[PDB]
């Protein structure tokens, strides 16, 4: 249950 | 075999073998329920006198009966232990719900940084728990992703189910084959930080191979975290633990002051 709370309530980062 | 509520987790017949979910060189670690209540656990057997010899079986006994005392909220925890059918057996709480392993190659599949905030919630615990193992005199001796049990409500769990065939984090006192101390917890700490923070190891290569990897931990050689997205406190962390002198590396309860009062701040 932890992991889509996790992605949702996150900032969402790029990586090059 | 039937039951006896008499013992309670102190023997086999109360435990119904549902799958295997480890295996290591002495010992494999079962998903079973304990039938007296209903309530699953982890049920480990360790082959103390089958595969091993008086020293280690020894060692083994001393080292179990030192971890069966330990009692944290972000450690796993430890109900039982006692020898039948000619094994060691271990009684472990459970975590199905899963690790930061998983955590890490989902935020990788969806392109994705763990916001610093997120790093530190998951981080604090994992230096919790460590403090705890150190305090009472006990190494981990893998500290990797995959031992790192997160559970639905957020919690983490400290555990143990783990041309190269070395550990998971390669550290100095490794490659100078000079043995594991509690200050090579700490190289494997950093190191993990570091990858929450990176979404891969210090030392991994796309072509990894034996020669570059000892090169790479001789000089200590792990591209930068950006600084865009992590702090200057959680670069210089990474930077004081993944040192080649394990005298030199803090000891957990800078590392758990730091994580706290990160922690504290981001969130």
């Amino acid at each position: 249950g932890w992991l889509r709370k996790e992605l949702e309530n996150a900032e969402f980062i790029p990586m090059p | 075999k039937a039951l006896r509520p008499d013992m309670g987790y102190n023997t086999l017949a109360n435990f119904r073998i549902e799958k295997k979910i480890g295996r290591g060189q002495f010992s494999e670690v079962y998903r079973a329920a304990c039938l007296l209540d209903g309530v699953p656990v982890a049920l480990k057997k360790v082959q103390i006198f089958d595969l091993m010899d008086a020293k280690a079986r020894a060692d083994c006994i001393k080292e179990i009966d030192l971890l069966k005392q330990l009692n944290h909220p972000n450690v796993i925890k430890f109900y039982a232990s006692f020898i039948e059918d000619n094994e060691l057996n271990i009684v472990l709480e459970l975590a199905d719900a899963g690790d930061l392993s998983r955590m890490i190659k989902h935020f990788k599949k969806q392109k994705r940084l763990i916001p610093e905030r997120t790093v530190w919630k998951y981080f604090v615990q994992l230096c919790s728990a460590l403090e705890h193992m150190h305090s009472r005199r006990v190494m981990h001796r893998d500290i990797k992703p995959a031992n790192v049990f997160i559970t639905a409500t957020g919690v983490v769990k400290l555990g143990d189910l783990g041309l190269v065939g070395t550990p998971y984090y390669m550290s100095p006192e490794r490659i100078h084959e000079n043995g594991y101390n509690f200050k090579s917890d700490i190289w494997s700490l950093g190191c993990l930080l570091y990858e929450m923070a990176a979404l891969q190891s210090p030392f991994y290569g796309d072509k990894m191979n034996l020669y570059s990897l000892c090169k790479k931990i001789e000089q200590c050689d792990y591209p930068p975290l950006p600084s865009d997205h992590y702090s200057e406190e959680l670069r210089q962390l990474v930077n004081m633990c993944i040192n080649p002198d394990p005298e030199k590396r803090p000891d957990v309860t800078y590392v758990y002051d730091v994580a706290k009062r990160m922690h504290a701040c981001t969130a």
